[PDB]
């Protein structure tokens, strides 16, 4: 395919896009130029040299809550004379629009680094892709991975791998014994060996002969000599901490009402309330738990939720 | 002119960033890739349609090595036998005749014909002196010059060639080192008659070498220094050498000195442009590159000639790699090369971020940058077959220099009446044969009417020895092409396959050189050389003219005469029409 | 025979004439270390280090080979200096206030900045010396050596400490080693005596180069003005020799340092790891993974600048010897371990072996039996001597990440320190002189010591049991998280024949720690 012919619709097609935005993979997809390498590639050069010549604005978006999920969007600018499809988090506010222009150290190991970051970065935890990128950049992400096997560990100073997903992208999530603790809704002292004989009965107890090898005698002369002949899920986890605390906040005690599913959907954070269900699911499963106890008010016959203790 | 999309060389691996990238005379490249050489072998196509893959085909080259210094303890080298399993560490071609010399990872020199080993270079004495660090090919004459690590230039030199596979022999060895010191040859190099080498402490020394001489003064150029040589070069007798931060001139017509500053550490490799009209030489290194004139005073001009195409590829690939300008980046060489007639450079090269890198075989690649030198170009005595039109291409297909007497067409006189297989070298030895070669790569059908004069001639003198039959085929095929008249001769041909024989009366073999007829009634193709009958399932195939060649060492039944095998013989491996290996099935 | 892999060496004789070769000269020596050490397993008689000693044997290092000070530094170069006051001193190394509870066998104590504890008397034995607290990340230590025929009392010795005023948090901006960084930390430098075990601080330096490593004296420095000279890498990327300069009083002195006596930079690239190949010229490594000889006469521009690896080098060590060539090895984040002769790397280039990418590979030379020792990146310590690199034996295996290793030129033993707080100590010479057969039982280790901490309880432990650690040879590589603070930051033994059995070592809360093995 000729791409010399197709750079006025490039220009046209993001012209017409909803606020003069497209995603450049979304982009390449409408266009078809996802059928071969050799079409990809004719497709990215164009997209460059619009750029080049400034018809178009390479610009990044980035996710309100994650600013490693970043999307390569072309913004228009005038007239011819990594690669998930966002579509998804376009249509979010998403208004992080950004038009465009390495923290190892040698002295601790690296599975403290790793530690440490999964513990500062707190409750919200951290992905791997934020670990790699901010310890040691993009190219070690082999050699990192190879070595985060013998230590992350599987659902004292433990460090749990828990999966997560964001618009259409599956990646896994690092949390310390902050999860354990969170979980439950900092390990004491330890035992001294107990190992008592000194070490002059190790150092001559515990020699055994080696082989015979190459050995020496002084001669008359003071010359030395030789001899050797002989010799269930993040978000549901994350809504029901959320319900105790939004229960406690208030008191040991709660209405299951409009302004209770309004206040978990404002303490969780979302711009609009969650659905009824959704939120009864996680209610029900932490009364099942004995985390809550529930009732009816038998003078009005709204719901009561309650602390048991 | 736009220069040819570079060859992409996919999942080698080099151990290190030393010069890597040598090109043979018959246009093959050698990359020492890790653990195994990958050759660039050479291929025919005419549409190349502006990608260099169609020049070159990259394969592997698993040689097998056996090591003498096995068996024997390593003394003051304690690197020597450190890694016992053998990889190749420096690969070389001949620049006159058609071998390969390989220094091993522990320091033995082997020579090799293709994928097939001839000799392994040794001589007496202690243990360091057995051990090479350098070696290079005489320039001239069949011969190659070893440096030990006892500080000796060794000399061997090849005979029996002729007879059976060539004897490489050791004949003596200059002591360049002074008595009892302990430092080692680390570059050699040979132009025309003179020899300069360099010693591990950066001592230079300058010599003529020749057969009509036993005793070459050895006239150290550069006392003992710190600074290490980077580069070794000889530019019209020049010498050149590089430095961290320095350029140093050396003129060997009086042994005078001079120097100046490259301005940067990074390592520069030497270019020499031997046919400018005065002694250039192109500098070249990661970040950097310029052209210093050689004239009795140094300068620094502009690499007009290769600088801007790096460029462009290092600002494309920054365009997608390093968008933000986040990280600092940088054009790792991994060799550079001169073609074989020195019109034309190979730069194998990849742009890298500098950072946590951990590589792995299979993420590793290469681009081969070919390139041309000049704006008008030449044939040359050295290089041969594909190594004329790989310059061709390079030159955006721009025809060579032809002479203006001459601009088949030129067909010069042969005043000559030489001895038969010396006969056929001194055919293939002449600029009217070269020439006839190439311009075979460029025309619509490939012909050799101007070759067939020299054996018609010939076989017009030798009358006397023509008394065998097919001899005598050959023969009457050559005059009936060639339009001068067929000797006299009677009676029938009798020509024989594995399983079938046929007989044709001499007068069968008409002036067509396409077909000749049986008396059986069946048709057949004439050879491209003998122009017998095609009869056997054992022809080698040219890969420019497709014509066939029938193999000497396969027949076992036809009872070949002293011309009819004495051009097989001479003909067997390379092309009559274009000095190409023939393809074998 | 085909001698391609070690189980090809099966003979005894055979593994030492292939391993070392056959000078007569370079034989003695392994008779005399053999004899002289086979029996001991976890410590050695003093008399056999002792300059008298009919098992004596001392190679020093390529730095002490000739006089130094008039070629590297001279009266044309002196340091310059100022002295400080304690209130500005503490303006800008804001060492820890809140002190640290150790506890010691039965002992508590809360330990201050400089609090020095003798240690208490404990079950397993007749403990000597003490532990420490400098207050804040010792990023290196570097003990000082006297040649015992000089007018100054044998049993005096000289010790430093690189402190970083940032603390127990592994990840920092400012720990990075990756970009350039000038920032205030500083040396520690103590004298004391290895009869008495008494100790003073006699001079704190304060300078800007940032953190400091590759921490090493300059054995061939003298001159009557000075205790020695002081030779690092830094975190601003260049190598730093700065003159300790001798007070008239044993009383302490803070010092400010705006000019070191010798410098080596280079063009956008920072210096990572160094090493002496002679008294008077330094291999060192940079971030672009190259690798250069410098000359402290002619420091404007390097002997050399060729490149060896694809990333950040490491580690560079200089293998020494009286019968061979002088070989440096690396290690960089690339993983890979390159033994070669600075004559002409090109040609000489050899691989050990390639790790897993990590961040810390300790890599030292053991001079009595020429062997490299080396971390392999993950859990195993491990052996290889520089003329047969295919001879990798492994000494010992732990639970977490060795971090850092000592050795030294008197005696074959080898002291390698864990992520986990544990010291160990090992014979090489036992696995490196003797047969291969029956590796599995006859080579075993020791622990010495072990910090411990509670997230709770907030103490650092240190446990004094001694625990055996038998050789597992298949075993697999481990990677046990521990305590921030208490993992080991260096350790090296005192190397004179009067300190030969003294040893120090450092957690990275700041809790150095000494002993006289008697």
């Amino acid at each position: 395919i000729n791409i010399r012919d197709h750079l006025a619709t490039i220009v046209e097609v993001v012209k017409r896009s909803k606020n003069g935005i497209r995603q450049i993979i979304d982009l390449k997809r409408e266009l078809k130029f996802d059928k071969e390498k050799r079409l990809s590639k004719a497709f990215i050069a164009a997209i460059a040299w619009l750029d080049e010549k400034e018809y178009l604005k390479k610009v990044l978006v980035v996710s309100p809550k994650n600013p490693a999920i970043k999307i390569r969007c072309v913004k228009y600018v005038k007239d011819i004379p990594d690669n998930f499809n966002a579509t998804d988090l376009l249509q979010n506010q998403g208004l992080v629009m950004e038009e465009k222009e390495v923290l190892l150290n040698r002295f601790y190991p690296l599975q403290n680094q790793t530690y440490d970051i999964a513990d500062k970065s707190g409750l919200k935890g951290i992905s791997t892709m934020d670990v790699v990128n901010r310890i040691t950049g993009k190219e070690f992400q082999r050699a990192f991975t190879k070595s985060s096997e013998y230590y992350l560990e599987s659902v004292g100073y433990r460090l749990f791998r828990i999966y997560d997903f964001e618009g259409k992208k599956k990646f896994f999530r690092l949390f310390t014994a902050q999860n354990f603790q969170k979980l439950t809704n900092p390990k004491g002292f330890d035992e001294l060996g107990k190992s008592r004989t000194d070490l002059k009965t190790l150092n001559e107890d515990n020699f055994v002969a080696l082989n015979n090898t190459v050995r020496f005698t002084t001669d008359s002369d003071g010359q030395d000599i030789f001899f050797w002949h002989g010799e269930r899920s993040l978000r549901s986890l994350q809504r029901q901490r959320a319900i105790l605390k939004v229960m406690n906040t208030i008191g040991g005690v709660a209405y299951l009402r409009e302004q209770f599913y309004e206040s978990v959907s404002k303490y969780m954070g979302s711009t609009t309330t969650l659905d009824k269900k959704t939120v009864r699911g996680d209610v029900d499963l932490m009364v099942e738990s004995e985390k809550l106890g529930a009732r009816t008010e038998p003078v009005s016959g709204r719901k009561i939720i309650f602390l048991p203790t | 002119m736009k220069l040819l999309k570079d060859l992409l060389v996919d999942r080698k691996e080099f151990e290190d960033w030393k010069n890597n990238l040598t090109w043979a005379r018959d246009g093959t490249l050698y990359l020492t890739t890790f653990p195994d050489i990958s050759i660039g072998q050479p291929k025919y196509a005419k549409d190349i349609n502006c990608n260099s893959k169609n020049l070159f085909h990259v394969k592997e080259f698993p040689l097998e090595f056996e090591n003498k210094l096995d068996f024997e303890l390593a003394q003051q080298n304690g690197l020597l036998n450190s890694q016992p399993v053998c990889y190749p560490r420096v690969c070389k071609p001949s620049p006159i005749d058609d071998w390969m010399a390989v220094l091993s990872n522990n320091g033995n020199v082997s020579v090799f014909k293709d994928n097939k080993m001839l000799t392994n270079l040794d001589s007496k004495g202690n243990l360091s002196s057995r051990t090479y660090h350098c070696f290079e090919w005489n320039p001239i004459e069949s011969s190659i010059v070893v440096g030990n690590e006892d500080g000796e230039l060794q000399f061997f030199s090849i005979r029996k060639n002729s007879e059976n596979t060539p004897e490489f022999y050791f004949e003596s060895s200059i002591r360049l080192s002074d008595a009892g010191s302990k430092d080692w040859v680390t570059h050699i190099v040979w132009y025309e008659d003179v020899l300069v080498a360099a010693l591990s402490n950066n001592s230079v020394f300058s010599m003529t070498v020749s057969a009509s001489s036993h005793q070459p003064v050895s006239r150290m150029i550069q006392n003992a220094s710190r600074r290490k040589i980077t580069d070794l070069k000889i530019v019209d007798y020049k010498v050149v050498l590089t430095c961290p931060g320095y350029v140093h001139k050396i003129d060997l017509k009086n042994y005078s000195i001079s120097s100046l500053k490259t301005g940067s550490l990074e390592n520069f490799h030497i270019i020499p442009l031997n046919h400018e009209k005065e002694s250039t030489i192109l500098l070249m290194s990661n970040k950097t590159s310029y052209k210093v004139l050689l004239e009795d005073e140094l300068h620094v001009t502009a690499d007009n000639i290769i600088a801007p195409y790096l460029e462009k590829k290092f600002k494309k690939w920054s365009t997608i790699w390093n968008e933000f300008n986040n990280y600092e980046t940088t054009l790792v060489i991994h060799g550079i090369s001169l073609s074989p007639d020195g019109y034309s450079i190979a730069i194998v090269y990849d742009m890298e971020r500098v950072a946590f890198k951990y590589k792995i075989a299979s993420e590793q690649s290469f681009n081969i940058m070919f390139a041309p030198l000049y704006h008008t170009w030449t044939i040359s005595e050295r290089a041969v077959g594909l190594a004329w039109y790989q310059t061709y291409q390079i030159y955006n297909q721009s025809l060579p220099k032809l002479p203006e007497n001459f601009s088949k067409l030129l067909n010069g006189n042969y005043p000559i009446s030489l001895d038969f297989q010396s006969y056929l070298n001194a055919l293939m030895k002449s600029e009217e044969m070269r020439i006839i070669m190439f311009l075979n790569m460029t025309i619509d059908k490939p012909s050799i009417l101007s070759f067939l004069e020299a054996l018609y001639e010939y076989a017009i003198n030798k009358k006397s020895e023509l008394t065998n039959s097919f001899d005598l085929a050959c023969v009457l095929s050559i005059a009936a092409i060639l339009k001068r008249e067929a000797p006299i001769y009677n009676g029938t041909l009798l020509m024989k396959n594995s399983f079938l024989e046929e007989t044709f009366n001499l007068e069968s073999f008409t002036a067509d050189p396409e077909t000749v007829t049986s008396t059986t009634n069946n048709t057949w193709k004439r050879c491209g050389v003998t122009l017998l009958p095609i009869l056997t399932t054992h022809v080698k195939i040219c890969p420019v003219s497709k014509q066939r060649v029938i193999d000497i060492k396969r027949d076992d039944l036809n009872d070949y005469g002293w011309f009819t095998r004495g051009l097989l013989e001479r003909f067997n491996e390379i092309s009559v029409y274009c000095g190409t290996t023939l393809e074998v099935m | 025979r085909p001698i391609r892999l070690l189980k090809d060496l099966s003979s005894a004789r055979d593994k030492i004439e292939r391993i070392y070769g056959l000078n007569k000269e370079k034989l003695l020596l392994l008779a005399k270390v053999k004899e002289g050490f086979e029996t001991s397993v976890f410590d050695f008689p003093f008399k056999n280090i002792q300059p008298d000693s009919p098992y004596f044997v001392c190679l020093d290092p390529p730095c002490k080979k000739e006089s130094a000070y008039n070629k590297v530094i001279g009266d044309k170069n002196r340091t310059v200096y100022h002295e400080i006051n304690k209130t500005e001193f503490e303006n800008m190394i804001k060492l820890r206030t809140k002190r640290l509870k150790l506890l010691i066998g039965e002992v508590d104590a809360e330990v201050s900045t400089g609090d020095k504890i003798e240690f208490p008397v404990l079950a397993n034995g007749k403990r000597r010396g003490f532990i420490y607290n400098v207050g804040g990340l010792v990023t290196d230590i570097a003990w000082l050596n006297i040649e015992e025929n000089t007018d100054i009392g044998k049993d005096i010795q000289y010790l430093a400490v690189a402190v970083s005023q940032y603390m127990d948090e592994p990840l920092n901006e400012h720990l990075e080693m990756f970009d350039k960084e000038k920032h205030s930390s500083c040396i520690q430098i103590f004298k004391m005596n290895t009869s008495t075990l008494h100790c003073v601080k006699v001079q704190t330096i304060v300078h800007s180069f940032g953190e400091v490593w590759d921490l090493k004296w300059h054995e061939g420095c003298h001159a009557p003005h000075l205790v020695g000279c002081l030779s690092f890498v830094s975190q601003e990327g260049t190598i730093n020799f700065l003159e300790i300069i001798d007070n008239a009083t044993d009383v302490h002195v803070f010092k400010m340092c705006e000019k070191p006596s010798l410098t080596l930079s280079l063009a956008d690239s920072l210096i990572t790891t160094f090493d002496f190949l002679s008294p008077t010229t330094v291999v060192c490594g940079f971030k672009n993974g190259f690798v250069a000889e410098f000359d402290l006469t002619d420091p404007e521009v390097p002997s050399f600048y060729d490149q060896v690896h694809d990333s950040y080098i490491l580690s560079v060590s200089t293998a020494y010897s009286d019968f061979e060539d002088t070989v440096v090895s690396t290690v960089a984040v690339d993983g890979y371990f390159y033994i070669f002769n600075p004559k002409d790397i090109a040609t000489t280039k050899t691989t050990v072996s390639r790790f897993r990418g990590s961040n810390l590979v300790p890599v030292v030379y053991c001079p009595q039996i020429y062997s490299y020792i080396y971390s392999d990146g993950a859990s195993s310590l491990r052996a290889v001597p520089s003329r047969a690199a295919f001879a990798v034996h492994p000494l010992v295996s732990r639970e977490t990440t060795i971090t850092a290793i000592g050795v030294s030129r008197l005696h074959p033993m080898v002291l390698a320190g864990s992520a986990d707080g544990s010291l160990i100590i090992t014979n090489a010479a036992r696995r490196l002189l003797h047969g291969i057969k029956n590796s599995s039982a006859t080579q075993k280790s020791l622990r010495l010591w072990k910090w411990d901490y509670s997230i709770k309880d907030d103490k650092y432990r240190i446990d004094s049991s001694y625990e055996v650690y038998p050789l597992t040879v298949n075993d697999v590589s481990k990677a046990k998280i521990d305590a921030h603070g208490i993992n080991i930051t260096c350790t090296k033994w005192n190397e004179t024949s009067a300190g030969g059995k003294c040893y120090a070592f450092s957690n990275s809360a700041g809790l150095l720690t000494l002993e006289y093995l008697s």
